[PDB]
């Protein structure tokens, strides 16, 4: 057994425990992030597993700082822990240096924290993936994605979850570079409706959040009325 | 973590401590160590394993270590493990002297080291020390004494005893040749040679293959010395004529 | 000790005296109290020489690492915050006021006073034992919109007036001008200092 | 090999389930709570004729108003018994009053699942707490899982299944202490391998106004007839 | 720097056959100035227990919060409300835990005991306490206590019937001693707050005192 | 404060006054300065009221635990040693407690003096408190080991009364106890003013 | 720090390591205790009777204090540790209670320590069983027996070690009041019991008697020989 | 903090119909020297709470940093719960008391103003942990100079309008400038109502020196 | 097989068997139902009886004036979590002088119960909970699990045969908001009754109630106090 611990390399140079944690992310629902000219829009296909649950239960969109949003996929409990780690990192940076933590630096810190759970037998790798979106006058729009192994990259468009491949194809058709947040929100809604499965995983709720010039650098949930148009437009599209 | 733990300090199904028994196996193949108590002193005779021609000689001895002013010891088993215990013995003796301003009684020193050995066999998860020791010393309570302790933490006082290679056969010879209360250092040295000649399997005994130390009282003071090649060579000659 | 820093459109001018004293004896008459924390960020030291030197080194180290992690030149406010943090945390043990001045691409020339753990941004700052004698002088002479040359002249005059009156100040005047183009050092020797009413 | 805090496929902690198995090898203890008080009877289960019956203590005093009967691994019970005694005395010192039976049982129960790799395993014992407080006579039962509950009548130990049946067929809300004491001894004798005399069993009661009282040899003989 | 401040204030408690009264003035002070004229010094603990505190207001606020939490913790682990006497026993140990850096508070507890009779307990700052029939604490305590000894305890009187104290008489006496204390003690004034504890619950009454 | 105790042919007498003060102000005249640990054990208090009340109550807890663990009832000698070891850990920290531990165990009537410094002494008679020197004078002048119970009660009452007359810190009422083989009995609770007026006449 | 749980519950409700510790006790030297009128008798099989051995260095019977002695069976190194822990306990009890410990008090402490090693992380249970005797403050004779699990019981007569059952089975039928009437009669019961398992009973048996206010009075070769002679 | 370096003087506060108003000058004093003449001693906590502080400026900056983060942390959750003025006042009280208990006090006297659920809040918290509420407040030298005037107006008219409260505060600022040696004629006025927290400044009081000629 | 002994071991299908085994503990416990209206939050638990002579094991616990909880699974774990919740609530009142918002308390339970699912040698809490509470945002019903996940629900049921209780709640949930306290509790008892086998019924010996609302502190009704709620139920 070469795949029982994170501190054991297999004969062909692989850490099977880290790869098993990635399977958990692939079982989760899709979440996409799109970076445009004015900011970043987040969209999650939140599956409603029961009618007894209230609307807004088990949200997958977090606020880790005033200007930073986080979209997650995988084990919700693992993801909530990572969100707390990120919040503390942002708060710590403000205390030590006196200003808003740059997104890239925040993504680096969290990724290394994630990377620390992939070296020992004493702990197990995190079972989730997440995206970090942000916007500031100085830095502009930023979007990063971190997976269970701890690798983090910057993206123009990203997707995580079960239909990550199908969502990626949809994202490549758009020209987000010259687009603005307002028109991108509808597109994000559209893509999630297209990749959503009907036969399996019946009934889902669309979660939307954004950060950019339109929200004055503050990450927040997309206003209900703006999400209405997007939901309407996405329904007609497909 | 649990998958790799060798569990060194647990009871086996028949109430045995495997690591302790396995360490005893290692001591049984090591160099022969014999101790004999006489009326005017004690002696230590140990077979040398380091006999290569390119080896150099610059220490006090090889298997005989002075512990304090009135005590010496010999070891059998893992050499590097013996270095750790011998250093610990020296510290125990010095700590007793710092506290009471008197040399530590022989038996008290052995008991303190046995406590450390017992601790390894009960908790901690570490492998035990693979060493068996022979102690010779003089104190104001019991005079000349001889002790032997092993990896389990057990020890005992003896008039003559042997540890290491062919110790069972050496002990047999000692039973039929040792005269209780009628032995002298000169007569003990001859017996040592006799016993050493039998247990060892290399025909000619040889002075280079052995190391002998004696402990005596001279002018109100303990004297511990390792016999030189000449004295040892002469002793071997005596056996030939004997 | 007398230190002073002035903000101008496009950079800062920072200067100080060169006297280190132990009671009535001058232990070092040509000490450099202007210390660089980074390429475009400087700090003026006043108070205990040991405390200030230790703080400056600790900060330079923290800022260097910070700059390599963020892949960009550190902001002047970040340098002031790092100094403020150390100064506030150890206020009971440290007896040194590290005045911060520098240039960055976001806010330009900035001067920060961080004495005792309190951070304040000012158009011009003065510190040290000798600064008490020039408060009146700087309040009446300072004018907004001064050029770097005028700022250099303004700083030299104020320091010279303090050196003449304050026993703990004297020697030469160290001067550094920081802008986007870089750091310019300058030393005004004893025989080249501004002269005022002396007798 | 698994760790001590491993869950089984059916949702149970292996070690806790094995500890409950140990309770089944222990001597039978019976507890009955009535309106006039609570009585505790435990089979001494003396192994040999050379063994002194007085040295066996299955019923102990926690405080003046609280008694305790144990079953299972007796050596593990001592740790809990001392803890309980300390709790009530601490409570007396702090609040100048007596601790209730429920509170004492709760405090002792909180030490059941505190083990991992500090206890290295759960306690292999079951306890019966009987006493009197403001709510009158009270009988509580605690097992190795940390679960404790108030009971009217309860049997623990090797023959607990048989004892329980008898108990529930002969117990009513109006029965007096005398009936309980007699009834509990009747059932003890029926499930005891050896003959029930006055030296091979233990009995104690606690009533309102009276302290924890361990029946003597003479008092048992009288009742045994 | 001094970790204490004298904030003034007087507290009184009186136990009757089936009632207890806890009263206090409402002036909070520091030095020669008045911080506020509306700071009562008596807090409700349960439906039959009130505590009156006086001394350093910083410790008075913290101790009341600590007692309030201990009552909830006791209820959760004992399944009942703490009685007046268990609260008194517990307060003693809390004050003695800061025996080397004491709470500078004079406490007086007033309530009903388990037999429904009035109970009063008085404390010194480090925890020593006892049950009394009546007690004054705080700034004007040495002015009030001698008068209560004579008019409630009947000390130094001959040919006097020792009748039981009624609520009505006890109320008038409480108002009178505080009126006398506001004339002489500079820290006592503004208003008088009286809490009456009986089996029907706690009723409050407020009476004005001199403002100078 | 004045407390006293003495052994005689019929057991131990223990008597105290009941005054507590803060400076010159008399904070109480009804303090109970005798703690009843168990039915055969008593503790007297002198010094700081909170220290005495707290450490003697802690001894009572330890005495009770000892009885539950051993099933035997602690002896007077072991109770006093337990108290002396308890307060010895805080030596030098300004604790103020002067106690007498009195009882009847297997070795007969026991009387020990224990104080905050760690002093522990067994004896036939002791007095503690600010009025203790006055009590010693009267107690030693009229003490005989063959006193009858009534005579011992009278000596105890006179020694406390005269101490309260001379010592400003003592007064109130006298609480007296009688330690016997079967346990202690509370003898009486008399106001010292009634006593002194009856001695004055 | 090694914190692995060594003693855990088995499926049948048994503690494997504790049962294995009991196996070790079975291989130990036979020890026999018998209660008497005003003296307690302890008999241990000397076994190792080598002619090159310093007999005094390896005594099984030891003193815990001035009033309590004890014999053990099983791992001799484990025994030495427990004996020394009890010695410290006796000293502590004399400095906090101002009185010597009773027989049951030291038995309780020893039993409690054994129980602690069956429920602690990183350690195995002690592999020994002990027989504790002596007299209390008044003057009554006691005989207790503790085992590896931490349970202890008072006995009239008991045996431990190898072939303990055989000596226990024979002890029931031979223990009476006439048998333990006189001091020299308490030495007769023990020896016979030991003789049922001890090879060449005679010089292979150590002896010790604890009297009233009298120290550990070990018997001697000839002293024991007298009884052996007559028998 | 046993030795405060740069300190601020009095802080005023008074309740009015539908809000609270607080005032403080912009001076940072170093002993008797008026070292920093342009520092704000009033901070907006959230939409319903404001904070004024006297005493050690570095301690106030540290409290402002900690309080500011707490509010940000709470806002991240977006759960519909926010800190009320009362809750902040309580938190500050515990913070000060804790520091005082470790013999390392935060050398500040604070005034907390707030408006929530149609109720105006005014709290005081000193460095020893002493806390309370009142219709009007004045720290430091204001307790002796401003409070008397404030209380006098509230003894005749308990409920003030926003305009009345504002004028009353300005009258107090002038008196403070005339009689407090550590004061400066440059101050800020913060107001909290249903619309949020507003901070006006810098302001100056009109001074009369007619008596000098007399 | 080799993937179901430790909580730190991910299986090849991307699951953690130990956490799934801990969920089994909740499923075997007696059912408990939690529902709410626009003004109230109700907790209804089926008290199980180990014996015929023993008392019914408590299921509903007071945590604070505005918060109540119901437990299903390991009792030891429930007490540990309840103690933690009580302490968090006490801290909130001591520091901010106000009740801790229910949602924030549930978040704290989530992070605390997640820690042991990632550390070697630790085990997940084997208990599920139903949290009833009332604060500024109204009445709430939360559900926690052994995998540290939590849900905000309109109504919920956990424990043995709670699927049928959930089935019942699903069809009657539409008229829960407008429902008044008395009828809201009935809907709760009816759903709880579904989990019982045909023969057995809801009595005053096996049904405990917990209620909290707009103008009511969390109160637990047991034995004779639950009579009123039962009487009149078809
Ligand atoms: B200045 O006077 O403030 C000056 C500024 C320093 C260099 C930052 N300080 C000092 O003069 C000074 C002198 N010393 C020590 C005195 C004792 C001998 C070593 C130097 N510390 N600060
Ligand atoms: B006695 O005077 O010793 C008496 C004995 C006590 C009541 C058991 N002591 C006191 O009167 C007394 C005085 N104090 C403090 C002294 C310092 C000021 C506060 C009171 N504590 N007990």
């Amino acid at each position: 057994g070469y795949d029982l611990s994170a501190s054991t390399f297999s004969p062909d140079g692989r850490v099977f425990q880290v790869e098993y944690a990635m399977k958990a992310v692939e079982n989760s629902s899709t979440a996409i992030g799109i970076r445009c000219k004015d900011g970043v829009v987040f969209g999650v296909e939140k599956l409603v597993l029961s009618k007894l649950y209230e609307e807004g239960s088990n949200k997958r969109l977090f606020n880790v700082d005033r200007h930073v949003g986080m979209a997650v996929a995988g084990l919700l409990a693992d993801a909530r822990s990572l969100a707390d780690i990120a919040r503390e990192e942002a708060s710590n940076f403000r205390s030590n240096f006196g200003y808003n933590i740059p997104l890239k630096h925040l993504a680096d810190r969290v990724a290394m924290y994630v990377h620390a759970y992939t070296l020992y037998s004493a702990v197990r790798p995190f079972g989730c993936s997440f995206m970090l979106g942000s916007y500031s006058v100085n830095d502009g729009a930023q979007l990063y994605m971190i997976d269970p192994s701890g690798v983090s990259y910057g993206y123009w468009g990203c997707a995580i979850g079960k239909a990550r491949q199908a969502a990626k194809t949809e994202i490549e058709k758009l020209q987000m570079k010259e687009m603005t947040c307002r028109d991108i929100v509808k597109e994000v809604a559209k893509i999630i409706y297209i990749v959503h499965d009907e036969v399996k995983d019946k009934a889902f709720e669309l979660e939307l959040s954004w950060v950019g010039e339109i929200t004055k650098g503050r990450h927040e949930i997309v206003p209900k009325d703006i999400r209405e148009e997007a939901e309407k437009y996405a329904k007609e599209s497909l | 973590s649990r998958r790799y733990d060798s569990r060194t300090t647990i009871f086996s199904p028949e109430g045995r401590l495997y690591q302790v028994e396995y360490a005893m196996e290692a001591i049984g193949h090591a160099g022969t160590c014999l101790g004999i108590l006489a009326n005017d002193g004690v002696l230590l005779a140990a077979e040398r394993r380091n006999i290569h021609k390119l080896l150099d000689e610059v220490f006090f001895s090889e298997k005989i270590y002075k512990l304090n002013e009135d005590m010496a010891c010999s070891v059998a088993g893992i050499t590097s493990d013996a270095n750790v215990l011998t250093n610990e013995l020296r510290l125990i003796a010095q700590r007793y002297l710092l506290q009471y301003q008197e040399p530590i009684p022989c038996e008290q020193l052995v008991t303190a080291l046995c406590d450390i050995k017992q601790a390894y066999t009960q908790f901690g998860g570490k492998r035990p020390f693979g060493v068996s020791l022979l102690y010779i010393g003089w104190d104001k309570h019991y005079g000349f004494q001889l002790y032997q302790s092993d990896p389990s933490g057990n020890y005992g006082g003896w008039k003559a005893t042997c540890i290491g290679n062919n110790s069972a056969a050496a002990v047999s010879m000692l039973k039929q040749d040792y005269k209780e209360g009628e032995m002298t250092l000169k007569s003990a040295l001859a017996l040592a040679i006799k016993v050493l000649n039998k247990t060892m399997d290399v025909s000619k005994l040889s002075a280079e293959k052995v190391e002998i130390a004696t402990l005596t009282r001279e002018n109100g003071k303990t004297v511990i010395r390792v016999l030189k090649q000449k004295e040892v060579e002469q002793l071997i000659k005596n056996h030939e004529e004997e | 000790t007398t230190i002073m820093a002035v903000e101008f459109d496009g950079g800062v001018v920072v200067g100080s005296d060169s006297r280190v004293s132990a009671g009535e004896a001058v232990v070092n008459r040509a000490f450099n109290k202007l210390s660089p924390l980074h390429q475009h960020i400087y700090c003026a030291l006043s108070g205990s020489a040991a405390d200030a030197q230790a703080m400056a080194d600790m900060a330079a180290y923290q800022l260097e690492l910070h700059g390599l992690e963020l892949e960009e030149p550190p902001l002047v406010l970040a340098a002031a915050n790092v100094v403020r943090n150390i100064s506030y945390k150890y206020r009971e043990d440290l007896s040194a006021h590290l005045m911060i001045a520098g240039w960055d691409r976001r806010d330009g020339g900035q001067v920060y006073g961080t004495m005792g753990g309190m951070l304040t941004r000012q158009p011009f700052a003065i510190g040290g034992s000798g600064s008490t004698y020039i408060y009146g002088y700087v309040d009446a002479a300072y004018k907004p919109g001064m050029s770097p040359e005028e700022c250099r002249s303004f700083t030299t005059n104020a320091i010279a007036l303090a050196m003449n009156r304050d026993g703990s100040s004297g020697g030469v005047i160290h001067l550094v001008t920081i802008t986007a183009a870089g750091v310019d050092y300058q030393v005004i020797l004893g025989n080249e200092l501004p002269k005022f009413y002396d007798e | 090999d698994r760790g001590v805090n491993t869950f089984s496929p059916e949702g149970r902690l292996f070690q806790v389930e094995y500890a409950i198995e140990a309770i089944k090898l222990g001597s039978t203890a019976i507890g009955i709570q009535t309106s006039e008080g609570v009585c505790l009877a435990v089979e001494k289960r003396i192994t040999s004729p050379l063994m002194e019956p007085s040295s066996i203590e299955k019923i102990v005093e926690i405080d003046a108003h609280i008694g305790c009967a144990m079953s299972g691994l007796i050596a593990d019970a001592k740790t809990l018994i001392d803890k309980a005694r300390v709790e009530t005395q601490n409570h007396w010192f702090t609040y100048n009053e007596t601790m209730t039976v429920e509170s004492v049982t709760q405090a002792v129960s909180n030490l059941a699942l505190q083990f991992g790799e500090a206890m290295s395993r759960p306690f292999g014992v079951a306890l019966l707490f009987g006493g009197v407080d403001e709510k009158g006579p009270q009988l509580f039962h605690m097992d190795p899982s940390g679960t404790f509950v108030q009971c009217d009548a309860r049997a623990i130990g090797s023959a607990s299944e048989g004892a329980q049946s008898s108990l529930q067929e002969v117990y009513h809300k109006s029965m007096t202490l005398k009936e309980a004491i007699k009834s509990s001894l009747i059932i003890l004798k029926q499930v005891m391998e050896e003959k029930l005399n006055a030296t091979n069993i233990e009995l104690a009661t606690v009533q309102p106004g009276q302290n924890f009282h361990m029946f003597t040899k003479e008092e048992l003989e009288e009742v045994i007839k | 720097f001094s970790p204490y401040a004298f904030n003034g204030g007087t507290v009184l408690a009186i136990a009757g056959e089936d009632f207890s009264i806890v009263a206090s003035d409402t002036r909070l002070s520091e030095g020669f100035s008045i911080h506020t004229r509306d700071s009562p010094k008596c807090y409700k603990l349960t439906d039959k227990t009130v505590i009156g505190c006086s001394g350093f207001h910083g410790d008075c606020l913290t101790l009341t919060k600590i007692i309030e939490a201990r009552l909830k913790m006791y209820k959760h682990s004992n399944n009942k409300t703490m009685t007046t006497g268990a609260i008194a026993a517990m307060l003693s140990t809390i004050l003695y835990s800061r025996r080397f850096f004491p709470y500078y508070v004079y406490n007086i507890i007033g309530g009903l005991d388990e037999e429904g009779k009035g109970a009063v307990y008085s404390f010194d700052p480090v925890g020593s306490y006892q049950r009394d029939s009546f007690k004054a604490g705080g700034s004007a305590s040495a002015m009030l206590q001698p008068l209560l000894d004579n008019q409630v305890g009947f000390k130094n009187m001959q040919n006097v019937e020792h009748v039981p104290l009624s609520l009505d008489r006890a109320m008038r006496l409480v108002k009178d001693v505080f009126i006398s204390a506001a004339e002489r003690d500079v820290y006592t004034g503004d208003a008088l707050r009286i809490c009456i504890v009986t089996k029907e619950g706690i009723r409050e009454e407020t009476v004005p005192l001199r403002k100078d | 404060t004045t407390t006293l105790a003495f052994k005689f042919q019929h057991g131990v007498i223990v008597a105290v006054d009941s005054r507590a003060t803060a400076g010159n102000y008399i904070s109480s005249s009804r303090v109970n300065k005798v703690i009843e640990i168990n039915p055969s054990l008593l503790g007297t208090m002198s010094g700081c009221a909170a220290d005495c009340q707290y450490w003697e109550r802690l001894l009572a807890k330890e005495c009770r635990l000892y009885y539950l663990r051993n099933g035997e009832r602690i002896s007077v000698s072991a109770a006093s040693k337990l108290l002396s070891n308890m307060v010895y850990q805080y030596r030098g920290m300004d604790l103020s407690m002067g106690s007498m531990i009195c009882g009847w165990d297997k070795k007969g009537p026991g009387l020990y003096y224990v104080d905050q410094n760690g002093t522990r002494l067994s004896g036939n008679m002791f007095s503690t408190g600010s009025g203790s020197t006055y009590a010693y004078g009267v107690m030693d002048s009229g003490y005989q080991p063959s006193l009858s119970p009534e005579e011992a009660y009278e000596l105890g009452r006179r020694a406390i009364t005269y101490a309260t007359h001379r010592d400003s810190y003592s007064g109130g009422i006298i609480n007296m106890y009688h330690m016997k083989e079967d346990g202690w009995v509370k003898v009486e609770s008399t106001d010292v003013n009634e006593l002194l007026h009856q001695y004055q006449e | 720090s090694y914190d692995r749980a060594i003693t855990v519950f088995s499926p049948d409700g048994h503690l494997f390591q504790v049962e294995y510790a009991q196996e070790a006790v079975k291989k130990g030297s036979t020890a026999v205790g018998v209660r008497g009128k005003d003296i307690v008798v302890l008999g241990v099989e000397k076994k190792s009777v080598a002619k090159l051995q310093d007999e005094r260095t390896v005594r099984k019977i030891c003193a815990l204090d001035d009033n309590v002695c004890m014999a053990f069976a099983g791992l001799t190194a484990d025994a030495r540790i427990v004996i020394n822990r009890a010695r410290v306990e006796c000293q502590s009890h004399r400095l906090t209670v101002e009185d010597p410990v009773t027989v049951e008090y030291i038995t309780r402490y020893i039993a409690s320590l054994k129980q602690r090693y069956t429920q602690s992380n990183g350690r195995r249970p002690f592999g020994i069983s002990a027989l504790i005797v002596g007299f209390d403050f008044d003057g009554t004779p006691r005989l207790y027996q503790t085992d590896p699990s931490g349970t202890y019981h008072a006995w009239k007569a008991n045996a431990i070690g190898r072939g303990a059952k055989s000596v226990r089975e024979f002890l029931e039928k031979n223990y009476t009041d006439e048998a333990i009437e006189t001091d020299d009669l308490t030495i007769k019961l023990v020896i016979k019991a030991l003789l049922e398992v001890v090879q060449s009973g005679g010089k292979n048996i150590e002896l010790a008697v604890m009297r009233r206010d009298q120290p550990l009075k070990i018997l001697n070769p000839e002293e024991i020989e007298k009884y052996v002679a007559e028998i | 903090t046993q030795n405060p370096m740069v300190t601020g003087t009095s802080v005023l506060g008074v309740k009015f119909e539908g809000g609270v108003v607080i005032a403080a000058d912009m001076l940072g004093s170093y002993g008797s020297l008026a070292r920093f003449r342009n520092i704000s001693r009033i901070m907006r906590v959230n939409d319903s709470t404001m904070l004024g502080a006297s005493g050690d400026y570095a301690d106030f900056q540290y409290l402002k940093q900690v309080l500011g983060q707490m509010v940000i942390d709470e806002e991240l959750l977006g759960d519909g719960h926010s800190y009320s003025p009362r809750a902040i006042h309580s938190w500050l009280t515990r913070a000060m008391y804790s520091r005082r208990s470790k013999m390392n006090p935060l050398w500040n006297t604070m005034v907390i103003g707030g408006y929530a659920d149609g109720e105006s809040f005014l709290g005081y918290v000193d460095m020893l942990g002493v806390a309370y509420e009142a219709p009007s407040l004045a720290t430091g030298y204001g307790a002796y100079l401003a409070q008397p005037l404030l209380r006098e107006v509230l003894e005749k008219q308990p409920v003030l309008s926003q305009t009345e409260a504002r004028e009353l505060v300005e009258r107090c600022m002038r008196v403070l400038y005339y009689r407090d040696a550590r004061s400066y004629n440059r101050f800020q006025i913060a107001t909290v109502t249903e619309k949020g927290v507003e901070i006006e400044g810098p302001l100056s009081a009109e001074t009369n020196w007619e008596i000098a000629h007399m | 097989n080799q993937y179901d002994n430790d909580v730190t071991v991910w299986s090849p299908q991307g699951r953690i068997h130990q956490i799934e085994y801990a969920m089994e503990a909740v499923k075997q416990g007696s059912a408990t139902v939690g529902l709410k209206s626009k003004t109230h939050a109700v907790l209804v638990a089926l008290k199980r009886a180990q014996s015929e002579l023993a008392a019914h094991q408590k299921k509903i616990l007071h945590v604070d004036n505005h918060i109540g909880i119901s437990i299903a699974g390991l009792t030891a774990d429930a007490r540990l979590l309840c103690n933690f919740m009580r302490q968090e609530c006490l801290d909130s009142r001591f520091v901010f002088d106000r009740p801790l918002p229910v949602s924030r308390l549930v978040s704290l339970i989530g992070s605390k119960t997640q820690i042991p699912t990632q550390r070697y040698g630790r085990r997940p809490y084997g208990v599920g909970l139903l949290i009833a509470g009332y604060d500024d945002m109204g009445p709430h019903i939360f559900q926690t699990c052994p995998s540290a996940n939590y849900f905000d629900c309109r109504a919920m049921s956990i424990g043995a045969r709670s699927q049928s209780a959930r089935t019942y709640l699903e069809r009657h949930m539409s008229g829960f908001m407008e429902c008044n306290l008395n009828e809201l509790v009935k809907h709760g008892l009816r759903a709880l009754r579904e989990t019982l086998p045909a023969e057995q019924d809801l009595t005053t010996k096996n049904v405990s109630i917990g209620i909290v609302g707009k103008d009511l502190e969390f109160t637990i009704y047991d034995d004779d106090d639950v009579s009123p709620f039962l009487e009149g139920l078809e």
